[PDB]
């Protein structure tokens, strides 16, 4: 049987484990090797047991967006802006805030389409470069040659990380770098309510809606101005009960992927 | 609109309206829409009398003592409206009163009926307030033509009253003056 | 029951028609009435009370008859017939709050008084005078095994329930589907939510039923159907099923959908109506079935169209809601109205004098209870006390 | 019934008089601010309105009880009657459906106005209790639907805003700790008198006797007399139900009655 | 009573029955615009429920009288009964609950709908007059 | 006139000279280049209804400078501020100094160890060269992370700053080590609102935090922003619409009689 589900339910009207994900600056600008410590003792004053509280590091936003991996309960990550990186942060923040189910994209084989408005194609590697060709009813190309990969239409160039989203409906010739790329059609069921992204500076520049006409800012998008990274730490510390009860822990999967592989 | 009539006149919620409705009156003073006695004649004498007792007035200052005494002697002003034997009598301080000529009896306060009556009816300055003649009259047999002329502010009656010494009316005036402050 | 009825009723004619001057044409036969009375009753000895804080009273009666020789009824005539009534209306009053204060699982129909059981011999039957009011009528045809009917305005017949049912959730309750509802009195009122506004239901409809069905039948009722649920139509911080914590509801309201009030008696489609709103009549169900659907609003002006997006930030919330209040009705059972007091009169008299809660009733005559669970023998008492009680404020003010 | 109880009121004996609905409620709306700023930004209080025979009172914290003791805000509300009524019965809700939608309100002094943006949570703690002469003669906590008071001349009504211990995203989201409160939480009662009985003469729902002596009186122009409020105006008699003018009422409507037995 | 007024009646005589909430309105809800545009964003108009023995009237502007001469709008509701009635007992109340929340209501026309998000204020001016 | 105590107040639901201090950078002057513009500018908002003389105009030479201990002297104050992609953390600290109300207590940091005790107590320093180094300790009074006799080791949270707002973890005593020479570093608590004073930032793209709560970053009605390429418009807008900057003021409840015996300035 299920979890009970299909079954209407009618009213009447510590253990967790924190994550954060910081840059290596971060640690760099602090330069005290007790510095985990420091933390720890003081997340134990607010009310997280010792060894409940992990920190990660990450050189940059595109070297996270690599294939990132989400490990506690309650995941804090600490993005730092910069003006020339907006589509690249909200590409990190729509894969880590809502739920993707992936499948395969053997690209060099068959030709793909996008089902919905839900379904994208996300593009995740050392370098990945994807040239894309829309096709007739016929299979010929709309404006470019299926057998000359050149008159593709350029769409990401040398990018850890994209979310790619053609027109729907309309099949496509597909060519990327597979040998420093993997592409996988996904879909977005929904939003990740144990993952929250705390903007360190910038001015709320974070689109998780491919769709132009609604740019929203969930409760689990935070943005600071900072100046200190020990200010920053001591600002998540103290407002550590804040945040948590932003998000919900029960968001959790089994495994410390950014999406589901054919689940 | 207050009363029946939307007029200029007449623009505890009965104590507010008819304290708002009662300083707007005092202005019929000055428009010349009143029946007996008024207060600013009371106080243009005593600012006559004054002036002449004073010894420490200059002419650089009569101006600024007439302006001050036109504009604040007897900031509580009470005014009444009499409408086939009935009284309707409205104060500044938000004391409003509605009895019968005959027997002084109160009855409850209609203010529609005393704004549509006050904006074009004669008001006459209550020099003897309802209390004061009440009093007067349980105190006093007042007789129908002294009730009558009290309730009018017949200066002929007032003064008769004052030489008689009621005790009553010589402290109602002597209120009245005394109000008259700078 | 019949008998305590005959004597409170000639004892209120007594009040009403011996009165000083009088005819004596007038009071002829109910004094030949009362006199039946006293000689009936005299010799006879009682005793009322005795339960919680009641007090235990004894009553005696030896009373002249009325005389029948005055012309007109003058002062004398009227002061013995009152020293008479006085004491005649005392001793029903007691007999009433004894009956009243007493309830029974095994034969609850029956008295339950020591004095309304001496009343029940034959001896006191020629005391019967004439049964005319609506209560004791029906009493007399329950007795008969004959159809019964009491009308009630705004009939108290669904107990207080505020509820919801969600049959779409999360954990964090940011994407919900289902109803709300209030059933109190006469009064239920509905509301379908959709916070995905049916951007994905099949047709853009999503359907809500409410189902309430009534512990009694009811006939020939009126009823006031209104096309929104005025309860349900502002925000909300509602805890959860299991009150582990907390949801936000933000309703937007749109019009019902296709809605259908079905009246149905015993599973029988008794009455139907289709997007018909206003008052309509029930002429018998037990079994209140509301359909109605929330329809994405096919065309869209931009503000409606923002309010309504198509990802997951739902932050206004689909809502559509039906009103529906029984302002009269008939049923073959008694129950508790918005106009008459005798649910007041009892719990009244209970409250008063303290009476231990007993086997039938739940305490405090809980109104909400006892229609929650309406047996037969809470029927049974309910309509003896009732019955009681209405004799008990024939005389009683 | 009214010659019934004029005759017992001549006897001395107790009258009773059954209202459907008692209009016994001055109509009366107002608000109190236990705590107040100039801007308003910040207000803690309650918010009544009772007419007829409905009290409908909320009571509102812009902070909810962020700062309170035990994160609880208690409100009160005591309404007195004009007469005592026995063996009523009364429906009491857990919402006030009347102020649970955005508002634009003119402050005490009518200087300026305020915004009044609620967010309804469910009463806590409430207890409704029926006193006579100070005494509590019936009390009932945490109960709705109908009750009964047997016999009471004011009613006190206890309720109290619990900031929710556990809150989901959204809730969390609606009431921060900071001063901006775009959500203020509010709780509140509905109590209705369906039914009652008084010893004294009052207007209802059912009855067309106050209509008739206002009807009469209005029809033929009687000048305002000694006892009455001008245009037998109810909210002034039932504010100032002097015993005079339950005198002068009750003859009235008993005249009143008499003359409805023969005319239509 | 019934009989009695039949009586009546047939004598060509006053007739008259006791009616506790008469049903003297028939069903209407609806709404009037006097100020609107194809986007429904600027909206002045009433909406209004007839119903049984209930009136719940409700006049919106979406500006406020930012414009309005002495920054005042005038709203009027006209409710014809199809019948005289005579001593009735009345309550009036200075709201309406029922047009106090969100809602997105059908164009006149039916080929849109427009959202409508009240915030309630105090109605001054109120004037009733039931005329013969 | 019963000051002091809190009585509540009861209204009916039926029932129906300032001066304006005008805050303004070095640049603005500069470029508008003219020596008799505060006239004109008086003139104008005479023509808006604001009497002569009731008109103040102060100048401020950068929002670093202006920062140090601002003192806003007005029934209304305006300031504004200009936007500096480099300068968020600065614009936000002194958004929150000058909008919010509050009541700050002296430290000595040479012999107390402090701690913040709930959410709405900060450390305020203000100077010419504010630098903040804190030491947390455990419960025996010994640093964590940190020695407390050498101040090296102490954790660096601002740095020659003329304004610093720092937050620390609460509950945790700290050992200072602040540079008292050329700054004043007190123990201030956020009172609430201060309605007095609001700001119109020009350019930028609204990125002021008034909060030390990051899940939260409110945009009150007193913080304002517009784009600009001429001082000269940005004054002729302010001057334009002065009544609707004033409405979304209000007057300084600290300041009024009422506010005798509870914090009045
Ligand atoms: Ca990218
Ligand atoms: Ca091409
Ligand atoms: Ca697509
Ligand atoms: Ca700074
Ligand atoms: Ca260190
Ligand atoms: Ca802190
Ligand atoms: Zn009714």
């Amino acid at each position: 049987q299920n979890y009970g589900i299909n079954l209407p339910i009618t009213g009447s009207m510590l253990t967790s484990t924190l994550c954060l994900y910081y840059p290596t600056e971060a640690a760099t600008e602090i330069n005290d090797n007790s510095w985990k410590d420091t933390l720890s003792q003081l997340f134990l004053t607010k009310g997280w047991p010792t060894g409940s509280v992990y920190f990660k590091e990450y050189t940059n936003i595109a070297s996270f967006s690599v294939d990132p991996q989400l490990y506690c309960d309650y995941n804090v990550v600490l993005m730092k802006y910069d003006a020339t990186l907006q589509l690249d942060m909200s590409e990190l923040a729509d894969l880590i805030l809502n739920e993707w189910l992936c499948n395969p994209m053997d690209i060099t084989l068959y030709y793909y389409q996008q089902t919905d408005e839900a379904n994208k194609w996300i593009s995740m590697g050392s370098s990945c470069t994807i040239k894309v060709c829309p096709l007739n009813t016929q299979t010929l190309g709309i404006g470019c040659l299926t057998t000359d990969a050149t008159t593709f239409e350029e769409v990401a160039t040398a990018e850890k990380l994209v979310i790619t989203d053609v027109v729907d409906g309309v099949n496509h010739k597909l060519d990327v770098t597979t040998a420093t790329c993997t592409i996988r059609n996904c879909k977005k069921l929904g939003p990740r309510e144990n993952v929250a992204v705390i903007q360190v500076g910038g001015s709320d520049i974070l689109d998780i809606t491919a769709d132009p006409t609604t740019a929203p800012q969930t409760e689990r998008m935070m943005r600071i101005n900072w100046k200190k990274w020990w200010q920053v730490f001591y600002t998540v510390v103290d407002y550590v009960d804040q945040i948590i009860q932003v998000m919900s822990k029960r968001s959790r999967s089994l495994n410390s992927a950014a999406f589901y592989y054919r689940v | 609109s207050i009363g029946s009539s939307a007029s200029a006149w007449t623009d505890s919620s009965v104590s507010t309206q008819t304290s708002t409705i009662s300083r707007r009156l005092r202005l019929k003073e000055m428009a010349t829409q009143t029946e007996g006695m008024n207060f600013d004649d009371i106080s243009a004498a005593v600012l006559k009398t004054k002036i002449d007792k004073s010894t420490q007035i200059s002419p650089n200052t009569i101006p600024d003592i007439v302006t001050e005494a036109s504009e604040k002697f007897i900031p509580n002003r009470a005014y009444r409206v009499i409408n086939n034997d009935d009284v309707f009598e409205a104060g500044i301080d938000g004391k409003f009163f509605a009895y019968k000529v005959d027997t002084f009896e109160e009855i409850p306060f209609d203010v529609q009926k005393f704004a549509d009556l006050v904006t074009d009816s004669p008001v006459i300055s209550a020099i003897i307030d309802f209390k004061t003649l009440k009093n007067l009259n349980d105190n006093y047999g007042i007789s129908r033509q002294q009730a009558f002329n009290l309730l009018r502010s017949d200066p002929r009656v007032l003064r008769e009253f004052i030489n008689q010494d009621n005790p009553i009316i010589r402290n109602r005036i002597e209120q009245l003056i005394m109000q008259c402050r700078l | 029951m019949d008998v305590l009825y005959s004597l409170s009723k000639t004892l209120k004619d007594a009040r009403d028609k011996i009165v000083e001057g009088t005819l004596y044409s007038n009071v002829s036969d109910l004094i030949q009435q009362f006199n039946q009375m006293i000689i009936t009753m005299n010799g006879n000895e009682f005793q009322t009370g005795g339960i919680g804080n009641l007090p235990i009273r004894n009553w005696n009666f030896n009373f002249g008859l009325l005389g029948t020789t005055l012309l007109n009824l003058d002062a004398n005539y009227v002061e013995t017939a009152r020293n008479t009534i006085d004491y005649f209306v005392d001793f029903v009053d007691n007999v009433c709050m004894d009956e009243m204060v007493r309830e029974s699982q095994r034969n609850g129909i029956a008295p339950q008084s020591d004095s309304l059981r001496k009343l029940s011999a034959i001896k006191f039957k020629r005391i019967n005078f004439d049964n005319s009011s609506e209560y004791i009528e029906n009493w007399n045809l329950q007795n008969r095994r004959q159809r019964t009917g009491f009308t009630f305005h705004k009939p108290n017949i669904f107990p207080y329930s505020a509820s919801f049912t969600l049959n779409r959730s999360q954990p964090a309750h940011d994407n919900l589907m289902g109803t709300m509802w209030l059933n109190a009195g006469s009064e239920i009122q509905v509301a379908g939510f959709d916070y995905s506004c049916a951007i994905n239901a099949p047709a853009n409809i999503q359907q809500f039923e409410h189902i309430v069905p009534l512990r009694r039948v009811l006939t020939t009722a009126t009823i006031t159907l209104l096309p929104d649920a005025e309860r349900f139509s502002f925000p909300r911080v509602i805890n959860s099923a299991d009150g582990a914590t907390t949801w936000f509801f933000n309703p937007v309201i749109l019009r019902p959908n296709n809605v259908e009030v079905e009246f149905l008696l015993n599973g029988q489609i008794i009455n139907t109506y289709q997007a018909r709103f206003g008052t309509i009549v029930a002429r018998n169900f037990d079994t209140i079935r509301l359909s109605f659907q929330l329809m994405r609003p096919p065309n869209m002006t931009p503000a409606v169209a923002v309010l309504f997006p198509n990802a997951q930030p739902f932050e206004h919330h689909a809502t559509v809601g039906l009103t529906l209040r029984i302002e009269s009705a008939v049923c073959e059972s008694v129950l508790a109205d918005a106009s008459e007091t005798l649910l007041a009169n009892v719990t009244s008299v209970r409250q008063e004098y303290a009476i231990p809660v007993g086997p039938v009733f739940p305490p405090g005559m809980n109104w909400t209870d006892l229609i929650t669970n309406y047996s037969p023998s809470r029927e049974d008492n309910l309509q003896r006390v009732f019955t009681v009680a209405s004799i008990r404020s024939m005389l009683i003010k």
